[PDB]
């Protein structure tokens, strides 16, 4: 952690030095805002797309040692299965998805910056083609997993329309500061939002949680609206969702500023949900954001496989149990830029170059498992597709090892997980050939990895008897609602190692040791 | 809502492809394009048929993966939006919708709807940079910007990548996204030290990929999704007239791996 | 390193010359609307200025040397305009060849929302082409398109400009194609005064409007000047 | 955001647009002071610079074609200055009303120190309106100031200018008229030559002295030229 | 604009002699009006030159000149001074002998602004 706090001057240096346009004063200099809560303006931002710029600034430059010959890219590929030798990470093997070519690559070091693994769960706010499949591979090589159940929500995105889509657009936090978030009383109500008389309103986190204001952290709000929406009292097409009205806000405030402050927000929503949030009340649902957990990785962003580095969201890291607002990106960037290039060059002058090809037999033997694997899923063909097993998998996670994790929903989904991947590897049906540029065949791999993380990540969350940061358990909370710690015995890191079972992963414990932030 | 939909269908890239008639009944008004999309592809998977292959990635209109050509004009009939942003609630019970992808000699296509813009990244390649290192950057505040220039600069910056103005433009060109890139390097003082050659170089590069020339059409602009406005243009000709009183010769085109 | 010619390498630098072109080809195409508006004046008003076009600065500078220097200027840039627009239209289709659903079309339902200025600028620039070739060899010499004694050629100092004006535009067919070519002269300028600026640079927020008008009515001003002298010697306002 | 518009906005814009009028009315003036000088050559070089200002390029351009082009740029610059004029006036005049000792002074006693242009400027600047306004209508038109049967009005491709002018100036009320306006128009122009390059910002240290220096001369000669010639027709010295 | 304590190192953004001494020249108006009370029109001009000039000359006030003259014009114009007849009673009286040229100075920029399309904001209305 401190780390990253000393290399983020020189991260935001680099940025704005390749171009990156950043918010800037009417004088020149650059400008910073808070990040709604933090009680510092230590935030430099572009219009509403820093992400974006960020990207574009890094690809800028990897553009440029492209042309000058350095790096080599390859797009529209995956890497399917990690080749070890003696011990080191020292090859891939991936696929070629226009052809459907495989390909082995070696070399003396391997680093994984293949992000989070929050598509486990089918509703999400990440991206279509977000997967676990690099991570889960390695993890099966040798690599330890760290903390896999550590997960982080947010409270404000659009709810589904329905049983067809699993992307759920991220609203920014600064909504809800109004409160305002309310359920019709009447569990089915045909008439309009703003027709409800507001004495017929069930206001609730109004009347449940007073002291905190109606400014309830997002943790208890958004199992509030979830514990809702399951009791039937939802709002959208679906049942799922809850409704945050602007009305008040807009009568005590003026319109223009409410405008200026929340005009992308309402235009992007009236695009998307096709209604003018100024008038009819907004639809929101919390959904899954971040994975904290990741492969353990050292001092040196090294995991438990020598020469296997993991960076970016891949990895643990230094978010522990919640991470925080504006740091994902100075973490990758961090990692990219002043710490990977140090580890790895000491590793590689620890060692020699060269010394292994792609003709040996470890890379014939990842091959052939591969190409047996992508055989057999594409020879099963049966008759459930591949979304209905991942929107299964997803509402299961999602209802049991969710926000609201106990004991009895934890055993029962560690139950259930096996029989859905059996089902899965029995009943599945994937269109096409292996040759042929067959999506199919990717969301199917991309789906057994899932379903044999997702048991690990169970596991790991029965296995924490404790509430800290996201992962949150109904038997070790404040009587406030809060989270309570136990820091006399959960101290430490969970490092769990493939066995080879599925259901016995070994458990190792990297013990914490705080010297200058005492626990509080 | 009953939709008939012709969807473009091409086996690979050497396989002569054609239009396929679907029919499809019930169409929630609310859902996307996207979403109707997935839908017909389930119900194919279900009878049997090959699926029709598309690109999406971000389902925002921020990543700029997608790319489809609905009813002749790029991005669907709603401008300044993307494919992954358009919604049924904009068409008619009824209607008939044809769906193709990008048509260019420098855009190959590879399935049904997918195609091939890797030369929209030759071209960024092609000096569409600021040729700076890691660990060599001054202080944040050294160089002061006006707010006008940022301003400027971050709205030609923001351009996703989507290649609907090659599509979209009558010659096929790809000026749009050189001059938007171009403006946004070239606005900045960072950019200055360079910028005379680079446009150089990235407007050889275009010319070395098989695009067009500009007509000044326009045509461009009204579909793009970030509403990326003429002006770039402009700027990146004045760029160009000023780097040739200059005598600044074209480097080397980046040749494809 | 060369220097200019560098605009001979790049497909912007080709627009560039063709803007250049494109404006000394405008301003030429204006004088000359302007000088045959002369003509409803009289007989003797158009022979004084054909005759004058000859004798300019004629005790500084000699005879036909300012009016050959223009027509060398004039040579030089329309040969500069047709090699830069067959070079980006043979580009063009080039760059739209490989990907088309048939030989003729591009795609399926393609609809511009802008407009076609693809299709009029180049059709227009082929008959200008050849109009301009046949304006040439029928009005400066007199060899088509004429019954035999009546097309008067300069001797010495006199000229009857007026008079092979009122004997040339008698068939038909001439006019007729006379009017088509300014048809589509009028859709070329008004898409090419604007086009020339934004090829320059010259162009900006605040202009943009003002740019689109000024085409507009250079366009219209030429369209109706040039249309007028065909339409009023056929049906013999001008005799 | 509407452009070069905004100088109607604010008080330096329109310091601005008189700047460029006056620049073309200076420029007028002397021209006009230099053609007018021809009339001691005779009546017949003051007929024949008559005549050939209406055929200025009449072999290439028609009849008054650049006489009517400069006729409305005049009209047009001279209504923008009458209009900023007034405009700033007005302006400067309420900036002094509300605390002024009385409505004739503004202190006591106040010793100006540097000129008094602010008085100069503005009473010659209505005095050269009002002389204007009576010129156009005494020499162009010639229906004021004459005795019936002696104004001959312009006839076919002949001018009588050196008549009129001759018959013009002999009224001693007209001619000390002229002179009045001439003194007030010397002064104008003595401080306006500099005031029209401090406006546009086109002075520093070395070119104050030089600048002066030009207007000086400017004003002399223009203020030598337009009293010479009123004062010599009415003396008899041309006739 | 620039907010207290993003300032850069002081010697990052050279200035040169000549320039450094011409701003101090024009900065050094202790604002006592005497400009305004002599000048037959009752115009502002010097004291909003003099400021133009000081904050023009530096590279720091480059970034919003040819927005700040526009608006510092259209307050005075607001304000109820006269225009400038260039007469020339604001530099014999001024205490602090600030030379006419500043004027001239800002009549550049306000025309380079009236090129740019530049347009003066909303007026500064008094408590
Ligand atoms: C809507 C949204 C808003 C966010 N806002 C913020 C914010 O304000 N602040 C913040 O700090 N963070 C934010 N985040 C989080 C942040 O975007 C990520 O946590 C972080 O950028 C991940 O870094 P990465 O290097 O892994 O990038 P990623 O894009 O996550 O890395 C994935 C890359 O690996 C490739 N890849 C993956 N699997 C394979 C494979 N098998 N084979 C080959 N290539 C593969 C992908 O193609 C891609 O290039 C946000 C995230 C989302 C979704
Ligand atoms: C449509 C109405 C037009 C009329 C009535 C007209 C008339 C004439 C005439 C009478 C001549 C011969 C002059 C002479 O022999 O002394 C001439 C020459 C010429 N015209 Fe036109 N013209 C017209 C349109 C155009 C246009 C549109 C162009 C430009 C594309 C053009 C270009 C020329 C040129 C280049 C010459 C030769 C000039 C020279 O040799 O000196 N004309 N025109
Ligand atoms: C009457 C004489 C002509 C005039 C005044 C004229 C004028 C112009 C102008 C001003 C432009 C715009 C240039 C730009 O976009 O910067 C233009 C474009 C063009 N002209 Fe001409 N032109 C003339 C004759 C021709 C001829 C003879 C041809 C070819 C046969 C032609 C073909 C074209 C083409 C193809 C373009 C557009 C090419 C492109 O935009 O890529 N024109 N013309
Ligand atoms: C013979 C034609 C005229 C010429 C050549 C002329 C020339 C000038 C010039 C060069 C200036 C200086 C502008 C500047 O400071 O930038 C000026 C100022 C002025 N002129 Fe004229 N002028 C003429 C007629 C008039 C008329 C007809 C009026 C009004 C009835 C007039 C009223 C003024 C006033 C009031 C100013 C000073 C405005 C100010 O300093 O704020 N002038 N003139
Ligand atoms: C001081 C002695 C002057 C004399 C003897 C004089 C004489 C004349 C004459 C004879 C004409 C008629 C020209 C023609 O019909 O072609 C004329 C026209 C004119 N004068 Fe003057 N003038 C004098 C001063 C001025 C001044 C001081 C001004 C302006 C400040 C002025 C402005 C004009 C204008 C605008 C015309 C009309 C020109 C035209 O219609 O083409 N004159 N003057
Ligand atoms: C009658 C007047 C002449 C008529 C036309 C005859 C000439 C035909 C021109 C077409 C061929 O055009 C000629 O070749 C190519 C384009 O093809 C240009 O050459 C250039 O093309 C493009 C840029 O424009 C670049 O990608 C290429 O690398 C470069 O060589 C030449 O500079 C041009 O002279
Ligand atoms: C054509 C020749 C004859 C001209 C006849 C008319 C002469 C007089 C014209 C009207 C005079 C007043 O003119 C009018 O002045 C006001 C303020 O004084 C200007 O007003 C403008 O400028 C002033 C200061 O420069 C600003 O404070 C004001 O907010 C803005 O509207 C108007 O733009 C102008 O129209
Ligand atoms: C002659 C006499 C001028 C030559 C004509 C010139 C090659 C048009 C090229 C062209 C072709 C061939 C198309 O099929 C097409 C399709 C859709 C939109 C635009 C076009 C297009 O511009
Ligand atoms: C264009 C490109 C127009 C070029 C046309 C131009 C060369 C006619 C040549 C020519 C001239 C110059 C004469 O003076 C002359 C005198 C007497 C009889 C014949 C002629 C004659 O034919
Ligand atoms: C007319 C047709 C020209 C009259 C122009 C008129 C507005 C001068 C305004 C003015 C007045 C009224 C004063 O009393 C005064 C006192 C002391 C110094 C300057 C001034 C002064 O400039
Ligand atoms: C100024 C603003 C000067 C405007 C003065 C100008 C309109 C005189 C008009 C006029 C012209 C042009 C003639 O040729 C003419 C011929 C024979 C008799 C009368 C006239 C005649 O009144
Ligand atoms: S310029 Fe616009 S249309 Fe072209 S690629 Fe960029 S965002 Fe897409
Ligand atoms: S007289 Fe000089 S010191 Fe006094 S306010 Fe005016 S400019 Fe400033
Ligand atoms: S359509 Fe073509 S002509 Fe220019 S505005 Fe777009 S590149
Ligand atoms: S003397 Fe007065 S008119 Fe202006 S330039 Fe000075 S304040
Ligand atoms: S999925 Fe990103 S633009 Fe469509």
């Amino acid at each position: 952690v401190y780390r990253l706090a000393q290399v983020s001057v020189n991260i935001i240096d680099q940025c704005v030095a390749q171009g990156v346009p950043f918010a800037r004063e009417y004088g020149g200099l650059l400008d910073n805002r808070s990040f709604g809560g933090a009680q510092v303006a230590r935030t430099f931002y572009a219009r509403g797309q820093t992400g974006q710029q960020l990207l574009l600034g890094a690809y800028q430059a990897l553009s440029r040692q492209i042309a000058a010959g350095t790096v080599k890219m390859f797009p529209r590929t995956e890497m399917l299965d990690l080749v070890v030798v003696d011990g080191r990470a020292r090859g891939i093997i991936t696929r070629d998805m226009v052809t459907g070519k495989i390909t082995r690559y070696a070399a003396d070091a391997v680093v994984l910056a293949t992000g989070g693994y929050g598509n486990v769960f089918y509703l999400s706010t990440n991206a279509k083609g977000c997967n676990a499949t690099a991570i889960w591979r390695a993890h099966r090589r040798g690599a330890f997993f760290g903390n896999p159940c550590f997960t982080q929500i947010h409270p404000t995105c659009i709810p589904v329309s329905g049983e067809y889509q699993s992307k759920l657009t991220l609203m920014s936090e600064s909504l809800r500061n109004d409160g305002r978030i309310w359920v019709p009383k009447k569990k089915g109500d045909t008439r309009r939002p703003q027709d409800i008389p507001e004495s017929e309103r069930d206001y609730y986190l109004e009347e449940r949680y007073p002291s905190f204001g109606n400014l309830v952290p997002r943790d208890i709000a958004s199992r509030a609206a979830k514990q809702v929406c399951d009791e039937g009292r939802g709002v959208g097409p679906g049942g799922l969702g809850v409704y945050l009205d602007f009305a008040d806000a807009i009568k005590r405030l003026g319109r223009q500023k409410i405008a200026e402050r929340y005009g992308n927000l309402f235009d992007m929503y009236k695009q998307i949900t096709g209604e003018d949030p100024y008038e009819t009340p907004m639809r929101i649902y919390p959904a899954v954001h971040y994975t904290m957990g990741g492969l353990w990785v050292d001092y040196n962003l090294q995991s438990t496989i020598p020469g296997l580095f993991v960076i970016g969201e891949a990895n643990f890291s230094d978010h522990g149990a919640n991470r925080l607002g504006a740091s994902a990106l100075m973490q990758g960037l961090a990692d990219g830029y002043f710490i990977l290039p140090y580890t790895i060059a000491n590793f590689l002058a620890q060692v020699k170059p060269g010394g292994v090809s792609i003709d040996r037999p470890e890379f014939a033997e990842a091959e052939a498992e591969i190409n047996q694997r992508i055989q057999r899923l594409l020879s099963i063909r049966g008759k459930r597709t591949v979304d209905s097993f991942h929107r299964e998998l997803g509402k299961l996670m999602w209802d049991k090892c969710g926000m609201a994790r106990n004991a009895a929903g934890l055993r029962e989904a560690l139950q259930r997980i096996p029989e859905i991947r059996a089902e899965f590897w029995e009943n599945v049906n994937v269109p096409g050939e292996a040759n042929d540029l067959n999506q199919a065949l990717e969301k199917a791999g991309r789906v057994a990895d899932f379903l044999e993380l997702a048991e690990l990540m169970c596991l790991d969350a029965l296995h924490r008897e404790e509430s800290c940061g996201g992962h949150f358990r109904e038997e070790y909370q404040t009587p406030d609602g809060e989270a309570l710690r136990n820091d006399e015995q959960f101290s430490y890191v969970a490092a769990w190692e493939f066995t080879g079972d599925l259901a016995k992963p070994r458990l190792h414990k990297e013990p914490l040791v705080f010297e200058y932030v005492k626990p509080t | 809502m009953k939709i008939t939909l012709k969807i473009w269908r091409q086996k690979n890239r050497n396989t002569p492809g054609e239009f396929k008639t679907y029919v499809m009944d019930n169409v929630n008004p609310d859902m996307s394009f996207l979403e109707m999309l997935d839908v017909l592809n389930e119900d194919l998977m279900s009878r049997g048929e090959e699926p029709v292959a598309f690109d999406h990635d971000c389902r925002e209109g921020i990543c700029g993966m997608c790319s489809l050509m609905i009813n002749g004009v790029a991005h669907g009939p709603k401008n300044a939006i993307t494919t992954c942003q358009l919604h049924m609630r904009s068409f008619k019970d009824g209607d008939t919708i044809t769906v193709e992808p990008w048509r260019a000699s420098a855009f190959p296509i590879l399935k049904d709807l997918v195609v091939d813009r890797s030369a929209f990244d030759r071209i960024i390649q092609a000096g569409g940079y600021i040729s700076v290192s890691t660990g060599s950057a001054p202080d944040a505040n050294t160089i002061p910007v006006s707010k006008v220039a940022a301003d400027r600069a971050m709205d030609a910056a923001a351009c996703i990548g989507c290649g609907a103005c090659v599509a979209a433009c009558p010659n096929g060109s790809a000026m749009l996204f050189t001059a938007a890139k171009v403006t946004h390097l070239a606005l900045l003082p960072q950019g200055q030290p360079e910028r005379y050659q680079r446009v150089v170089n990235m407007v050889a590069q275009a010319d070395f990929e098989g695009f067009g020339n500009c007509t000044n059409i326009g045509e461009c602009a009204a579909v793009c999704p970030k509403e990326i406005s003429l002006e770039t243009i402009a700027q990146l000709n004045r760029d160009l007239v000023m780097a040739a009183l200059r005598g600044i010769e074209p480097n080397t085109p980046i040749v494809p791996a | 390193m060369t220097g200019v010619l560098t605009l001979t390498r790049t497909s912007v630098g080709k627009k560039v010359i063709m803007a250049l072109t494109g404006f000394v080809l405008v301003g030429f195409v204006v004088f000359h609307m302007y000088g045959n508006l002369k003509m409803y004046q009289g007989p003797e008003v158009y022979n004084a200025y054909a005759a004058g076009l000859r004798e300019l600065g004629y005790p500084i500078f000699g005879h036909e040397h300012l009016l050959w220097i223009a027509r060398f200027i004039l040579l030089a840039s329309v040969f500069l305009h047709i090699w830069a627009a067959t070079s980006l239209t043979l580009q063009s289709r080039r760059s739209l060849q490989a990907s088309s659903i048939s030989t003729v079309r591009r795609y399926g339902q393609h609809k511009r929302q802008s407009g076609y200025a693809d299709y009029t600028m180049r059709f227009g620039g082929v008959l200008i082409f050849f109009f301009i070739i046949y304006h040439i060899l029928h009005l400066t010499f007199g060899v088509v398109g004429y019954e035999p004694g009546q097309f008067i050629h300069p001797h010495g100092d006199v000229y009857e400009t007026y008079n092979n004006v009122v004997y040339g535009f008698q068939n038909p067919l001439i006019v007729g194609f006379y009017l088509l070519t300014m048809v589509f002269l009028a859709l070329h300028l008004y898409h090419g005064v604007w086009s020339m600026f934004q090829t320059l640079g010259w162009n900006n927020r605040t202009y943009d409007r003002l740019l689109r008008g000024l085409a507009i009515v250079v366009a219209a001003a030429v369209f109706i000047g040039n249309i007028s002298f065909p339409l009023a010697v056929y049906f013999g306002f001008v005799a």
